[PDB]
């Protein structure tokens, strides 16, 4: 037969054929723990990617609210005219900011929420 | 002891011809079907209450 | 051509279910061996047995007043110490009885030891379930103290 | 980052040119169409075959290719078993540089390869030794056994039990993404 | 066409910036045979001998009869080299 | 395929789908105690079953909250005290 | 509820040992933009890259600082 | 140390020999018995040899199902027939008053059966 | 444990030099990018490899810092 | 018992500050391989030797770091 | 209690202050090289003994620290 010089070097031990059973060499349970581990440490990736993009998406929001906050206060403490000329200029630079921040978040979350597939 | 495994056990099926859309686009009539009937008995049953 | 005669829909379910099947038996063949067993047994019975066990079962957060009522764990291993606070599912025909050995492992116990929950003292011969029901409802924080007095 | 060239003309080439043959004295060694079977060259055949005679009753294909010598070897064997089973299926002899098509449609990766095919998916049986360890004879046995294991299968259950599998809905676009052109859809 | 072969390129690929290559204990044919050259050409002296065949046939991946038959004859060669060097390679010094 | 923005979907889905078939293994448990308790009720008992209740303990000695039973010692005409 | 407070702004040290390096990295974009206008993108790509990274930090600091603050 | 390396040589390769005889009796036990048959296979190619076969198609991530609309930009003549012709002419423009009325059903619905909520009373 | 929260925060301030290290790779790698664009693949590598060894480090000043949080 | 923590914490500061000088590393060997591309095998060499030395001194500090955590 | 604890903490701070004045030496290395690299073993030569003193120093302060930390 043609096979038949190869297949009579396949002679096995009952201890091999034991330890075959069993896979010893080829179940690798200390790689199994490996990957559980890595696989559980790799958790930290979604963790990090939700905390950047809930704050590019609150940037805006904050730039709207607590600067507005900001200069809610000084509207409510201002009275006289010098100082209200000198901060309508703040306003519009805050007007100017805000479109800024709305426009870095546009572009982190069209980075944050582009799919190849 | 070389390779014990074949290259589809690794590398990921063909992004536009991919086992679900050609399924799905199998499946196709019979869903037509299912929800043509379905709509045509709710619509059968709506007309036959407005119509008196 | 949809359907054949003579063929049945339910013998179309049968033969579906044994491609899906074959298939998944040739998709775990062709595999890695260290993560598909994992994967497969490992994690799911973990979660079904956690989320069961939560689910069906009810369980306390028990509590010890003194250090010097704690259990002796330096033996038993994975645990050398006791901790209060700690989550302790029981069954609904548990006791309080047997609830304290379970504390104490079996083994001598201090003397008139008794439990508490809102400051309420259980009998002994008690179902906890229903005594929570009665003194602590939808707060099981139970505290083992010793009762002098 | 992966591509392979696209084409050479050695590739494209013919993969069957004609060799030179002996005179009458190097025939002489100590080792010293057939009415039953069908030679396919062309892909719209073999498709013809395996979308209406393999539907109708079964078949039995060889892939083969003329480098190997067990194909040589197992050829004559083959025609005796067409000979002796041409009334219960077809027959057909396939050349795996002439029709790859054909070779990618039945999944063969070795030569010679035996595939006994019904209803396209609804049977399909792959017989070849990729070690190296069996003979014609017991390709041939084996090819026996399948052929009546589908015959008997068909049979079974008032000609029923042997429906199309995933080529119902798959076309074998997975397999070789040309068939695209085939069903009509678009590549734009 | 060049989206889609970046796209699959950049998925499938082993790199730097790995998407699938992950978790890699047993490989694959290809990758196997690319990251290790000197089993590619043995197993493949191996196939086209074994069968005289061309290599447009050659296996996706080997038979474990033709493994175990590589490494007894690893261990025939190795065995007569190690004792020859053992023997002549060092009474030099 | 994904990105960072699907994180939160990500490990909803890889947190909650396991959890699928515990969670239809928890509900045919409650039909099947609900089947054995009505089935008990139809069979009969003494005193009475909560059916959507967690745990009844009552019988001839214990009361419907685990106690024993007062002025159970005895035998009364009018049959059970409850 | 002292300590916290002390803990927290002793942690926000790292806004400002970010501001220095997000710096750094605008002024290496507009070095480049002025060495080769020729290659506008191409740069902020990597530049918006890098700031990532630099802002993560931030939100890492500032985070903690709110946990500091409240436990 | 010739000696020492020499002699590591010799029992590494021994283990070799050991793991050689497992994995032959691991395969010709166990794995040869449960071997997948193939009928169950992965019925695609994978592209890199799809892409050396000179096979692979990239394009149309959609689809035609039928002849009647794939051949409609090559007959240049009827790309519609008349009945479909007259069908498309009913929707020109979307319809706000199907619009409307849907979504007055739906917010009626949606408010009145399903978004119910409790209000004191003195 | 207050002295563990400021412990913490102590801990915390490293991303101080963290970033900045960080900021001056990206700068030099932009810089590059302006001066020789045809190599990116190359720089760009180096750059990845520089933060796989940046990033670890600032890992281990978070991890650490939280330990002394708990413990 | 917060005294060996701050310790810990000044630890994992120095452990940045070896993080900064990481990625001037890295930078400058960016910048080299810009300049003369030619020769990255030996300016990768140098560099690898250099991060060899500034992590053994990171590790150095971590480990004593941990030892002042108990000790 | 734990004074000679915070001066070992702070003499490792010292260390990567080492750490990061080595950072320098290797940049400079990497420039220089790039720039002639004819004479890259003199350079390597002249910054190995520069490395070296650092090394030393750097040396001098562990042993110092140790010696604070036994009393
Ligand atoms: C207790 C221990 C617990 C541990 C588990 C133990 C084992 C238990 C059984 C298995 C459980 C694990 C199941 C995992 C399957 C999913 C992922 C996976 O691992 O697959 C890998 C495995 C290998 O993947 P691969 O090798 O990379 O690719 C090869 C292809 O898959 C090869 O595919 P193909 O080329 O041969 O055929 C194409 C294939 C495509 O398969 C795929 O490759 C992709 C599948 C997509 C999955 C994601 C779909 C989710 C979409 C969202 C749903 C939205 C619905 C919207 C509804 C709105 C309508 C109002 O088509 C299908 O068969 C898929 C059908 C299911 C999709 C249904 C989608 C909706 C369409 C409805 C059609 C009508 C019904 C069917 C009609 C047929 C006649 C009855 O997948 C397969 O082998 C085949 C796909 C699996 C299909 C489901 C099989 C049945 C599972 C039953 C689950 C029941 C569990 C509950 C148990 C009871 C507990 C109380
Ligand atoms: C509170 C919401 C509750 C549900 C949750 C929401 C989920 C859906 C979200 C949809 C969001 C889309 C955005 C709005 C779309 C705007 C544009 C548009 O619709 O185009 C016009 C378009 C008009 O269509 P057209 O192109 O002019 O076609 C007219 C043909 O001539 C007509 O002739 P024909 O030959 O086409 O057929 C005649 C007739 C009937 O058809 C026939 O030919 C006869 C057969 C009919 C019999 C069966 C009836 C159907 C089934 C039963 C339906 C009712 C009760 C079910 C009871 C169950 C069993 C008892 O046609 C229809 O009935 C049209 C079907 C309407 C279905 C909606 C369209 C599909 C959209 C996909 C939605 C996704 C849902 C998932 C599906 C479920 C899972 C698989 O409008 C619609 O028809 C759709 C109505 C939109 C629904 C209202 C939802 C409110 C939208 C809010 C937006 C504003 C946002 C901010 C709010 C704050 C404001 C201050
Ligand atoms: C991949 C997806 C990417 C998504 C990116 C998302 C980022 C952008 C999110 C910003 C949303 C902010 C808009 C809502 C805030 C304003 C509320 C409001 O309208 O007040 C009532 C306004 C103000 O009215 P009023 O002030 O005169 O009096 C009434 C005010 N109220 C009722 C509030 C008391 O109503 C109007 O009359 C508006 C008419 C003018 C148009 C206003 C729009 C311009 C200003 C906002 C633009 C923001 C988008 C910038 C996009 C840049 C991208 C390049
Ligand atoms: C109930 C809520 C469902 C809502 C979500 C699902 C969408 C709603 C539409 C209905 C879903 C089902 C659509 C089925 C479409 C497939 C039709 C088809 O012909 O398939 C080919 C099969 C196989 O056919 P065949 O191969 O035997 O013979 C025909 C061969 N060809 C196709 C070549 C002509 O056809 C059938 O025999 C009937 C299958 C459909 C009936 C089964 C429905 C499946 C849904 C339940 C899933 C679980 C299965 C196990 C159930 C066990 C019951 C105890
Ligand atoms: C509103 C709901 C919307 C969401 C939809 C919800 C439904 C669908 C959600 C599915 C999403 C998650 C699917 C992920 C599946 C992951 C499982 C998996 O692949 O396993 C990992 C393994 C790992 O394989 P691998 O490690 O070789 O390769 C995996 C990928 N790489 C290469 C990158 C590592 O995958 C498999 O090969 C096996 C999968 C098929 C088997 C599935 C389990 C059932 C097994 C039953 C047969 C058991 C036979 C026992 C015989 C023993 C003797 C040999
Ligand atoms: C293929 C069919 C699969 C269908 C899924 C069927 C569910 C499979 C899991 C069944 C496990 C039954 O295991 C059993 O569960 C119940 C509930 O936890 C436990 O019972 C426990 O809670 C119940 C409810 O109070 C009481 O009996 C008692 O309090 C306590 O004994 C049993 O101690 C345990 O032996
Ligand atoms: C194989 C067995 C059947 C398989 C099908 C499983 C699907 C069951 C899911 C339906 C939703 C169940 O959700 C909830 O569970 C049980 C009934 O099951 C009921 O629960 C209530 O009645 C049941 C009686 O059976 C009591 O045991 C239970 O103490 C009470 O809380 C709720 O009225 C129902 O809302
Ligand atoms: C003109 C006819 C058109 C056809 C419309 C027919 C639609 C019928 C669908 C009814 C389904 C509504 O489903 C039902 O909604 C109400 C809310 O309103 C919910 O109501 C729930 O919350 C409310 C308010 O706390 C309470 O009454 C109670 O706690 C509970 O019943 C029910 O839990 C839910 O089962």
């Amino acid at each position: 037969r043609p096979g038949q010089g190869s297949n009579a070097q396949f002679q096995t031990s009952l201890a091999d054929k034991t330890r075959g059973l069993l896979g010893v060499g080829f179940l690798r349970p200390t790689k199994m723990a490996s990957f559980a581990a890595t696989f559980l440490l790799n958790f930290r990736f979604y963790f990090m990617y939700m905390a950047r993009t809930t704050f590019q998406a609150v940037r805006p929001l904050l730039a709207f609210s607590v600067f507005g906050e900001v200069m809610k206060l000084v509207l409510a403490t201002m009275s006289s005219g010098l100082f209200s000329f000198l901060f309508s200029f703040v306003l519009a630079f805050e007007v100017f900011y805000f479109f800024l921040q709305c426009y870095i978040s546009y572009t982190f979350l069209t980075m944050f929420f582009t799919v190849l597939f | 002891f070389g390779p014990t495994l074949p290259d589809h056990a690794y590398y990921g099926e063909h992004a536009t011809y991919n086992y679900f859309v050609l399924f799905i686009r199998g499946m196709r009539p019979y869903l037509e079907k299912i929800f043509g009937d379905c709509a045509s008995t709710i619509k059968n049953a709506a007309v036959a209450v407005y119509r008196p | 051509p949809l359907g054949v005669k003579g063929r049945s829909v339910f013998a179309g379910m049968r033969s579906f279910i044994g491609q899906r099947l074959g298939r998944l038996y040739d998709s775990f063949y062709y595999s890695q061996s260290s993560t598909k067993y994992v994967m497969v047994f490992l994690f799911p019975a973990g979660i079904f047995y956690t989320r069961f066990r939560a689910d069906t079962k009810l369980g306390y957060h028990v509590f010890i007043n003194e250090e010097k009522l704690y259990p002796d764990y330096s033996q038993n291993y994975f645990d050398t110490k006791w901790t209060n606070g700690r989550k302790v599912y029981l069954d609904d025909e548990t006791t309080v009885e047997q609830l304290k050995a379970q504390i104490y492992g079996g083994k001598a116990a201090p003397e008139n030891v008794k439990v508490a929950c809102r400051g309420r003292v259980f009998e002994d011969a008690d179902n906890v379930a229903m005594a929570v029901r009665a003194f602590c409802k939808r707060d099981p924080r139970l505290l083992l103290f010793q009762d002098n007095l | 980052s992966f591509a392979i060239p696209p084409a050479n003309a050695a590739a494209l080439a013919d993969p069957l040119p004609a060799t030179p043959t002996p005179p009458p004295v190097f025939e002489a060694v100590s080792s010293a169409a057939l009415k039953n079977v069908e030679e396919v060259s062309t892909m719209e055949r073999y498709e013809a075959a395996v979308y209406e005679e393999s539907f109708k009753k079964p078949i039995v294909c060889l892939f083969f290719a003329r480098f190997s010598l067990q194909s040589k070897v197992l050829l004559q064997p083959f025609l005796d078993f067409a000979a002796s089973a041409s009334n219960n299926a077809t027959f057909f002899l396939i050349d795996c540089d002439r029709v790859p098509r054909a070779a990618y449609h039945a999944r063969v990766e070795n030569v010679p390869s035996l595939v006994v095919m019904k209803g396209d998916d609804a049977f399909r049986q792959t017989i070849t030794d990729s070690v190296g360890v069996k003979t014609a004879g017991d390709l041939i046995q084996e090819a026996r056994s399948a052929l009546d294991q589908v015959l008997r299968l068909d049979q079974q259950e008032g000609g029923t039990k042997l429906q199309p599998g995933v080529s119902s809905y798959t076309h074998h676009i997975g397999v070789d993404n040309l068939n695209v052109y085939r069903k009509g859809w678009p590549v734009a | 066409k060049q989206a889609w072969h970046s796209r699959m390129g950049k998925f499938n690929d082993r790199s730097d910036t790995p998407m699938l290559y992950a978790y890699m204990n047993e490989l694959p044919s290809w990758e196997y045979y690319d990251l290790h050259r000197s089993a590619f050409l043995e197993h493949m002296t191996y196939f086209l001998v074994r069968t005289g065949g061309d290599f447009r046939f050659f296996p996706e991946m080997p038979p474990w009869q033709w493994l175990a038959h590589m490494e007894n004859l690893r261990f025939k060669l190795l065995s007569v080299a190690q004792s020859r060097r053992s023997q002549l390679q060092l009474a030099n010094l | 395929s994904t990105s960072p923005g699907l994180a939160f979907a990500n490990l909803t889905l890889l947190l909650d789908v396991p959890q699928l078939p515990a969670i239809w293994a928890v509900n045919a448990w409650r039909e099947l105690n609900g089947l054995f308790t009505e089935m008990k009720t139809l069979a009969g008992t003494s005193d009475l079953l909560y059916p959507s209740n967690r745990y009844n303990p009552q019988n001839e000695k214990t009361n419907r909250m685990g106690r024993p039973r007062k002025y159970n010692h005895g035998e009364w005409m009018f049959g059970n005290s409850y | 509820a002292g300590v916290a407070s002390l803990s927290a702004a002793i942690a926000l040290m790292s806004v400002g040992g970010v501001a220095q390096g997000i710096g750094s990295l605008f002024a290496a974009l507009v070095s480049g933009t002025a060495r080769n206008p020729s290659i506008k993108e191409d740069l902020f790509t990597y530049t918006l890259i890098g700031m990532g990274f630099l802002e993560f930090l931030g939100i890492i600091c500032v985070l903690m600082s709110a946990v500091l603050l409240y436990s | 140390i010739q000696h020492w390396n020499k002699s590591y040589e010799k029992q590494v390769y021994s283990e070799s020999v050991a793991l050689n005889r497992t994995f032959q009796a691991r395969n010709q036990l166990v794995l040869d018995r449960l071997k997948p048959s193939g009928a169950y296979r992965l019925p695609a190619v994978d592209y890199k040899r799809q892409l050396s076969r000179g096979t692979l198609v990239e394009g149309a991530d959609f689809y035609l199902p039928t002849a009647q609309e794939q051949q409609r930009l090559a007959r240049h003549f009827e790309p519609y027939s008349e009945q479909e012709q007259e069908e498309r002419r009913k929707f020109r423009f979307q319809s706000i008053s199907v619009y409307l009325a849907v979504a007055l059903g739906a917010s009626f619905v949606h408010d009145y059966f399903y978004q119910r909520r409790p209000v004191a009373w003195c």
